[PDB]
């Protein structure tokens, strides 16, 4: 899964090295199998998704539509975030998850190891709405 | 062995020469600064921009110097 | 709990690796295809502050006309009309040198 | 507390001793008596305060209205308890322990800020427990006390120094180098000037300056003035506060003694009278003393007693035996010879004894090496 | 305002005057003309030498100024701040205002009555520090320049920052050069010939000579600006080039013979030496 | 370094502001005014540039062809608009001048008027039958660059003459779309709610809404259908 650095034009064929290795894969895995439990899941956030329709024009495929940010998707992997990073009790992240839709998933992932970020630099122990709010604020104004 | 100039400011000199200001308004200073098209150069100017305004160490890049047939030089250099 | 700056430079936005642009790295991202005319005017303004200025020299067509043919480099074009105006012809740099140095690359 | 009400009990000492200032000292203990809960203090101090007429009046109504308010607090208290929380236990305990350095019992503040120091999230938290033992510590006077919690919260800090904390901190250190007489490792301490701001929770700036006014006259020489406050704008800006400090820096800068002298009796009424810089009022005088001794006595060899009796505008007899005592209980320079009726020195402090600076060290080592001597064998 | 405060006359209730003008525009709420009348009352206040309230009620009209719009008043009260600090002779602050407000006034163009008091200004914060003579004259040139042929005695004064901070890296030779100058010439009076005299006493290389133009002239010298503290320390200098001059090849000898060249008192001498 | 700006006496003596001695020359010789440097300009042209009234007087007094241009064909008009002086602006509207003087960009002399953002300076060049609808060789009028330089006022005083918004840039861009990318609330709400047609579409097809950010164009809209 690639967003950052590339030529596209031998970076291309670069990725394309990769692409014939995992389509010899794929052709291994339909030549004989010997044994199960044997799968390949991968990623794309642009038009190498039809790239790879172009190298598997409907051959074999399992489609999943991802929006980005669904929500009641954002919650419980918020909460996952929570999990390792400290957070008090006092905090609301319902509005907060609920302020970033129509565009990506990713923002929220930036404001809370931004936050980590705030509150080690504001030297709390804990981490606010407040901060959530201002790491909003500031992932949205790229966006 | 008008925007952009004002955007860059405060992405570079403003982070400098003020940190207890960020503390009290509570915004971490961005560490990046980005560019694009094909027209637009850059790279030189900006660099030579910021090194006229602020006065301190700067680094600038010959390319690539670490790609070698010795690839463990590169870690230790970049950590030196 | 450190004092450091790093700064980027890409060409292209569709540039792509998992490395650099996964987000929550860079808190500024700055498209710049076209030049506007703000932008020429304060990178032609902090060039002209260290330079020698003139009266004759008009920011507008220069403003203008690189808007339409945006070319790179444009201190080094400077650098380049500044190696015209070191030829001792005439002391104070104008726009004949400018656009002698447009036309020339 | 980091009200007023404890420099209003800090002026307890003005209050007591002198019968000259204990009119106004008394009228505003007494005005400030209704505030913050001053019962028991004054309570304390009564013995030094007017007579039980006009006294019990007031305590009937304080004794209830503390009461009240305690188990006020003690309702809070229960309500915060039993509950889930973190914050809202911690800050209605140290609000309560706040009120107990209020009523001035020392017992309840110290059980109720060890509950809230086992209660502490971080050390940053701690070290704002840390100092509001210690704002009671400058009104308790203690030393070992307050040097406990701070020696203890010295080590693992890892946040690096923030704004006002670790500038409160300094002052602190400025505070209890001014208790001790630790002059120059403590230095380092007023540097922190500049970002200093008004604080009404320990001292005012303006108090602070011109507390520490004393040891950065007396116990930083010339250089080191140049260095610091005459190459620093901080002594620039702040000596249009009072005409007094500019003129006793300009005059000890210019080797004036006839309008130091002068204005001496300011400087020695200003000395006393003081809450923690009472003891010392005997030293920094004779320091300063000998310290202009040895400056004046650093560029001149052979003086005459006329031009040093008109320099320090005093008589020849008390510079005699001051002098005299200077010699033997001083230790500052070389024997001096009245046969020609001026003074002359010889001070051979230069060569051979910038060698002989090693030999008590030197002896020192000689008996350690004796002692390392004696762990041999047993 | 500004022509009944140049009467000069019963300033007692002058600044009483303003905080009723300042009430009233606060009773119509008129925002830019208290901030107005602050901007004219903290310069009343500087002129009464108070660096208190005038310090505390300009940072509090900074606090609001900032805020909103106009930056080009923001300059004025800025300079105003770098010239009270300049009193209370604080480098950072004033550099830090300093250069505030040339990136506050870079786009905005300045009027050549504010816009060389910057310069005119700078020149002396450089000169405070004695770091470069060469930019501080520059400085004092471009102030020349802004400040040329619009009131006489700004100009005499500006004439004379120039003769005295040219005459810090002792230079007579160029001193001669600009009063020989009919441009100068009709600006000339009682101000420009005590420098000439500084310049006569500095070529020559006398004491007792540059003492009597401190003592004729000192009538004068007596609204002289803080500058005479560096006037002093030029007189030490010559003092300092004197001492290392007719001592040094004397090892030990009279005092008073070798004072007698002098002919001045060996108490200020011995004083100085000591120090 | 510095020094003289032109080889020619008499041009760096107007330049240096010199009654006596321009006067001087030129009852010494009256051919000197008529000469030419390499910059191909006249002792009028700097005259103008110092902001010296008098000189200037006289030459116009003299009768000095105020249709004369340099190889950049830079009007002493432009220079006085660029100047900023006042009076000289009267001298030479009063002396009849061609306000239709185009320069090497074709850019009027009320261009760089808003350039330098003088009110006075616009309005009189406007008065003398001076046209606001008029197109440089980039084909953009002053109103572009007023809107770039963040001036209400000059805009304002624009208007008063009732100049048309409707003029299109050779790139596609509206003064409106200057407006939004100087983010001014102020000039953008003032200028919609004169009748600026927001259905103007650049090279880029790029609406006035999706230029500026903030959801500034929303209330441009709403100025629009309110």
């Amino acid at each position: 899964d690639s967003i950052g650095s590339s030529r596209l034009e031998g970076g291309s064929g670069g990725d394309s090295e990769v692409q014939r290795t995992m389509l010899e894969l794929l052709n291994q895995l339909d030549g004989f199998e010997a044994t199960k439990n044997i799968k390949v899941i991968m990623a794309t956030n642009r038009i190498d998704i039809l790239d790879s329709a172009l190298l598997r024009p409907g051959r074999i495929d399992r489609k999943i539509e991802f929006p980005p940010p669904n929500e009641e998707a954002r919650l419980d992997i918020l909460k996952i975030h929570s999990r390792k990073m400290n957070l008090t009790r006092g905090i609301n992240l319902r509005k907060i998850a609920e302020l970033m839709p129509g565009a990506s998933g990713a923002e929220v992932k930036g404001v809370c190891t931004e936050a980590g970020m705030y509150a080690l630099r504001e030297r709390r122990v804990h981490v606010t709405q407040e901060d959530f709010e201002m790491a909003v604020a500031k992932v949205m104004q790229k966006d | 062995p008008d925007i952009q100039k004002q955007e860059v400011r405060e992405a570079v000199e403003l982070p400098l020469t003020h940190f207890e200001l960020y503390k009290q308004i509570g915004i971490d200073p961005p560490r990046g600064v980005l560019m694009y098209g094909p027209p637009g150069c850059g790279k030189t100017m900006l660099a030579k921009a910021v090194a006229h305004h602020t006065t301190a160490a700067f680094i600038r890049v010959v390319g690539s110097e670490f790609v070698q047939k010795y690839l463990g030089e590169g870690p230790r250099m970049v950590r030196d | 709990n450190v004092n450091v700056k790093v700064i980027m430079a890409t060409n292209r936005a569709d540039t792509l690796d998992p490395a650099l642009l996964r987000p929550g790295r860079l808190d500024r991202k700055i498209e710049f295809p076209l030049p506007d005319r703000r932008q020429k005017r304060l990178i032609f303004s902090t060039i002209t502050s260290k330079m020698n200025l003139s009266e004759e020299v008009d920011l507008e067509d220069y403003v203008a006309r690189p808007d339409k043919i945006s070319g790179a480099d444009i201190n080094s074009i400077c650098q380049e009309s500044g190696m015209l105006a070191v030829r001792e012809n005439r002391y104070i740099v104008l726009a004949k040198d400018f656009e002698k140095a447009y036309k020339t690359v | 507390p980091k009200n007023p009400d404890l420099r209003i009990a800090q002026l307890r000492f003005l209050l007591s001793l002198p019968e000259h200032r204990g009119d106004a000292a008394v009228r505003d203990e007494l005005m400030a008596a209704v505030r913050d809960n001053n019962m028991a203090p004054y309570y304390e101090a009564l013995c030094k305060s007017l007579d039980w007429q006009i006294d019990v009046d007031l305590l009937n109504k304080m004794k209830k209205a503390n009461e009240d308010e305690l188990k006020r607090l003690d309702e809070e208290l229960e309500d915060a308890e039993k509950n889930l929380g973190e914050s809202e236990i911690r800050d209605a305990m140290m609000a309560k322990a706040e009120y107990l350095c209020r009523i001035g019992d020392k017992e309840g503040a110290l059980t109720a800020f060890r509950k809230t120091y086992d209660k502490t999230v971080a050390l940053g938290h701690r070290l704002d427990i840390v100092f509001y033992l210690l704002r009671i510590g400058l009104f308790y006077m203690d030393n070992d006390l307050i040097t406990r919690n701070t020696e203890k919260a010295k080590s693992l800090i890892e946040e690096g120094g923030d704004w006002d904390r670790r500038n409160r901190l300094k002052v602190y250190q400025g505070l209890y180098c001014v208790a001790i007489r630790d002059f120059k490792q403590a230095a380092e301490l007023f540097l922190d000037t500049v970002s200093t701001f008004t604080s009404y929770e320990l001292m005012d700036y303006k108090t602070f300056v011109t507390y520490t006014v004393y040891v950065s006259m007396i116990a930083l020489e010339r250089p080191d003035l140049r260095e610091k406050v005459i190459k620093g704008a901080e002594i620039l800006e702040v000596l249009h506060s009072l005409p007094a400090v500019r003129q006793y820096l300009f005059s000890l800068y210019e080797c004036r003694y006839s309008v130091f002298f002068q204005s001496l009796a300011v400087v020695e009424q200003e000395m006393k009278k003081d809450w923690l810089f009472a003891p010392h009022y005997r030293y920094y005088v004779r320091e300063m003393r000998i310290h202009a001794y040895s400056q004046l006595l650093e560029s001149y060899r052979s003086l005459t007693l006329g031009y040093m009796a008109e320099a320090f505008g005093v008589g020849v007899e008390f510079i005699d035996q001051e002098l005299s005592r200077f010699i033997a209980a001083g230790r500052l320079h070389c024997k001096i010879d009245k046969v020609n009726e001026i003074v002359e020195t010889n001070r051979p402090d230069s060569k051979n004894w910038q060698y002989q600076e090693t030999i008590k060290k030197g002896d020192l080592l000689l008996n350690r090496v004796q002692k390392l001597s004696r762990v041999i064998n047993m | 305002l500004d022509l009944f405060l140049d009467m000069e006359a019963a300033t007692g209730q002058e600044v009483e005057l303003c905080l009723e003008c300042i009430e009233w525009a606060k009773s119509e709420k008129r925002t830019f003309l208290r901030q107005a009348l602050e901007a004219r009352l903290v310069s009343l206040y500087f002129d009464t030498k108070r660096y208190q309230e005038a310090l505390h009620l300009g940072s509090q009209l900074l606090r609001e100024l900032k805020k909103m719009d106009d930056k080009a008043l923001l300059v004025e009260v800025q300079l105003l701040e770098s010239k009270t600090y300049h009193a209370l002779s604080n480098l950072p602050k004033a550099r830090a205002a300093l250069t505030s407000a040339r990136t506050t006034a870079n786009a905005i163009y300045c009027p050549p009555k504010l816009q060389a008091t910057l310069d005119m200004q700078s020149g002396i914060i450089h000169a405070a520090e004695e770091k470069d003579w060469k930019t501080a004259y520059s400085y004092f040139y471009e102030a020349f320049e802004g400040y040329d042929s619009i009131d006489s005695p700004k100009a005499i004064t500006s004439l004379k920052y120039m003769l005295l901070c040219k005459i810090m890296l002792n230079t007579p030779e160029d001193v001669q050069a600009l009063v020989s100058g009919k441009l100068a010439l009709r600006y000339a009076g009682r101000q420009t010939e005590a420098l000439k005299c500084v310049a006569q006493a500095s070529k020559n290389r006398s004491l007792a000579d540059f003492e009597k133009a401190l003592t004729d002239y000192r009538a004068e010298l007596r609204d002289d600006p803080i500058i005479s503290t560096h006037l002093a320390k030029l007189y030490d200098n010559l003092l300092e080039q004197n001492l290392i001059r007719v001592i040094e090849p004397f090892s030990r000898v009279q005092i008073e013979h070798i004072s007698s060249l002098i002919k001045l008192s060996k108490a200020d001498v011995e004083r100085k030496l000591s120090q | 370094m510095e020094g003289c700006v032109s080889n020619l006496m008499v041009c760096n003596l107007a330049y240096s502001g010199k009654l006596e001695e321009l006067k001087e020359s030129i009852l010494a010789d009256k051919s000197l005014a008529t000469r030419t440097d390499q910059d191909s300009r006249t002792a009028l042209h700097w005259a103008c540039s110092a902001g010296h009234t008098e000189i200037v007087e006289f030459l116009l007094q003299l009768g000095v062809p105020v249709n004369d241009k340099d190889d950049a064909g830079w009007s002493p008009l432009h220079i006085a608009a660029s100047a900023g002086r006042d009076e000289i602006v009267k001298a030479l509207l009063g002396k009849g001048a061609q306000v239709n003087a185009v320069n090497q960009n074709g850019c009027t002399p009320l261009h760089y008027a808003a350039s330098k953002n003088r009110h006075e300076i616009a309005v009189m060049l406007l008065e003398g039958g001076a046209n606001p609808d008029a197109k440089d060789h980039y084909e953009a009028t002053a109103m572009h660059r007023a809107a770039a330089k963040g001036n209400l006022k000059m805009i304002h005083i624009l208007l008063y003459y009732k100049a048309s918004t409707n003029i299109q840039d050779t790139e596609g861009n509206t003064p409106l779309h200057l407006a939004c990318d100087e983010e001014r609330v102020e000039e953008a709400k003032l200028l919609v709610s004169q009748g600026a047609s927001i259905y103007i579409e650049n090279k880029e097809e790029k609406t006035p809404l999706q230029v500026a950010k903030g959801g500034l164009g929303l209330i441009l809209k709403r100025m629009v259908e309110g």
